[PDB]
RNA sequence: GGGACGGGUGAAACAGGAUGAUCCCGCCGAGACCGCCGGCCGCGCAGGCGCCUGCCAAGACCGCCUCUGUCAAUCAAGGGCGAAGGCCGGGGGCUAGAAGGCGAUCAGACACCACCGUAUUCCCGGCCGUAAACGGUGCCGCCCCGCGGCCGGCGCGCGCGU
């Protein structure tokens, strides 16, 4: 790449983005926008790095794909991100899965700093009608 | 049927963000875009999340909307768009045997923003009270939202942008508040939740020359 | 025969009462039938705090919390060993 | 914007993807709903009742050296209200979802599990008049060991605390 397709540097801060983490049930993405999120630097998810689909879910593929991302977004130069932790929502069941904390390891150790942290599960207040019917999934 | 394509990353280029007077720091950041075949117009309307304690290294919990609203030497030029808190701290607002009241009204303004304004109270334990519960009867709560509404009014009446950032970034707002409605009763925490832009002027020039480089302005 | 005074809910000075769904099986229960548990913990487990405070660049930064409302139903509570079935002098005590 | 899977499960397989899907952001539209506070709290004849603002009538209780003077209790016949589902005539059409279809599992599975989906669920006017409509205990009235909690109103005492 060429300077200017690169960060301008400059010691007086470090150059920031945002990171996104879906944790769900049944598979993981790691994403990475600026400050906006207009614009996309590095997107990867857990069904990659597996072949078993009970598996993508799995914390060892979010580590694999976390560390592929990492090795792309310092190439295009980006060092400092801040972190939006997600579980699926909307009428659903709001605590996040096993690659979560996979994720946060494998960027601490990554040599990505770390910023500001939230949570951003999409919650309602108020509820349309969930699946199952009024017995539930009774298996 | 799958194709690979040229990285686009070698046809981008970077432009800084900066932010308002009122705050110390003002270098929000940086924004990549692709080459013009134009950058000024696609960057020219983008929000940004801010977090208060950034811009002024109590303000970790606070963090502000900006919206680019014209591009100059290649820089990014942003005015107020929307104040929030954060997720866990209403999270944390939150306690059993209290009672909670929210209350939101609309606010115009001399630049011609109109602005929706939520305002969230607790009720707290009186120091030497028998009961452990901390409810109170109804005459109390309509008497709290009635001195919502009019601190609300007479604090914020009348106002200007600039002024209402500056109110924000501070907490004389909040304070107001609190005083008004402790004179009445055990208040636990009070403030605003959130501030929403409900419609602004089209073209909005001399406010931004107004925010931006007002120094002792 | 009857085996709770309570017939099994916490319904007094009332006939009906608003229902809700359980979070495992999503079925509908009454809000007055239903078991419920408050949590608060962290969004970053207690093994990489450590790490998490040193990678971080704010001076004093605090490690946000999560709260969270759980509600189960009779059958799921029990499977999951939510509650216990107890004997039947015990079943009289209340405390946590 | 970006470039290869995504969804779903105990595990899978049907439906989605180079017509660029999943993912991030913003905007637009319509219709439902009223959360964490929320409770051995409360209201209502019962069935039942939870967004902001405003309007209309109603009600039990408490306090009183205010008025009347037995005007009361309970009840065949008769009258009114009455969950959900269902029906008639008009509206509207997002979620879920009888019927129906499809993939698994099974000896078989037209069932449990996955997915698509009609009536219905929402509003107005009108029928139906049933429920584990349960405190499985009819209404009015008198006496009755002791301890404790909560709700509303009133009064007393003091060192003035809800
Ligand atoms: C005789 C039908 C049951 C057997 N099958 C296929 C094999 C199988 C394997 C499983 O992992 C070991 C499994 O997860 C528990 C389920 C099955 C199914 C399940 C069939 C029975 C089904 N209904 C009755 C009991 C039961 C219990 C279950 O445990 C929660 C279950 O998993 C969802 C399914 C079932
Ligand atoms: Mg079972
Ligand atoms: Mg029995
Ligand atoms: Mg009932
Ligand atoms: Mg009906
Ligand atoms: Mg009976
Ligand atoms: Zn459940």
């Amino acid at each position: 790449y060429a300077p200017e397709n690169l960060p301008a540097k400059n010691n007086n801060s470090e150059a920031f983005a945002v990171c996104h983490i879906y944790a769900g049930k049944n598979d993981t993405f790691i994403h990475v926008t600026d400050l906006s999120g207009r614009e996309t630097i590095g997107r990867v998810s857990g069904g990659m790095k597996v072949k078993r689909h009970c598996d993508e879910p799995s914390a060892y593929a979010a580590m694999q794909a976390t560390q592929d991302l990492i090795e792309i977004i310092t190439d295009r130069g980006i060092t400092a991100v801040h972190i939006k932790i997600r579980a699926d929502g909307g009428t659903g069941k709001r605590v996040y899965g096993q690659g979560g904390s996979a994720a946060i390891r494998a960027l601490v150790r990554g040599g990505i700093k770390i910023g500001r942290i939230e949570d951003s599960t999409p919650i309602p207040t108020d509820r349309t009608r969930h699946k199952g019917g009024r017995r539930g999934r009774r298996l | 049927t799958q194709r690979k394509n040229p990285d686009p990353y070698l046809k981008k280029e970077w432009y800084p963000v900066i932010a308002p007077a009122h705050f110390k720091s003002r270098h929000i950041g940086q924004t990549p875009v692709t080459k013009t075949a134009v950058a000024t117009d696609v960057i020219n309307h983008r929000v940004y999340e801010v977090n208060l304690g950034d811009l002024n290294p109590l303000n970790g919990n606070t963090k502000f909307y900006l919206q680019t609203q014209l591009v100059s030497d290649g820089k990014c030029l942003t005015n107020f768009h929307g104040m929030d808190i954060t997720r866990h701290k209403y999270g944390s607002l939150f306690r059993k045997g209290c009672d909670c009241i929210d209350v939101f009204m609309d606010i115009p303004t001399t630049d011609g923003y109109l602005l929706r304004v939520f305002v969230i109270a607790f009720t707290d334990r009186f120091r030497f009270q028998r009961r452990k519960n901390c409810h109170v009867k109804g005459r109390v709560i309509r008497m709290m939202r009635a001195g919502i509404y009019e601190t609300l009014h007479n604090e914020l009446g009348k106002v200007s942008i600039p002024v209402l950032v500056t109110k924000l970034s501070n907490f004389e707002v909040n304070a107001k508040l609190t005083e008004a409605l402790q004179k009445i009763t055990m208040c636990r925490d009070v403030m605003i939740r959130r501030v929403k832009v409900v419609k602004r002027p089209r073209n909005t020039m001399e406010l931004l020359s107004t925010m931006h480089d007002s120094n002792q302005v | 025969p009857v085996k709770r005074r309570n017939n099994g809910r916490s319904k007094y000075n009332c006939g009906h009462t608003n229902i809700v769904r359980c979070q495992n099986c999503h079925r509908c229960v009454p809000k007055d039938k239903v078991i419920k548990r408050f949590t608060i913990r962290n969004i970053v487990d207690n093994t990489i705090a450590d790490d998490v405070l040193n990678a971080c660049v704010i001076q004093g930064f605090a490690i946000p919390k999560l709260y969270n409302k759980v509600q189960y139903c009779v059958s799921c509570s029990i499977h999951n060993h939510i509650v216990r079935v107890r004997s039947r002098e015990d079943r009289k005590i209340r405390t946590p």
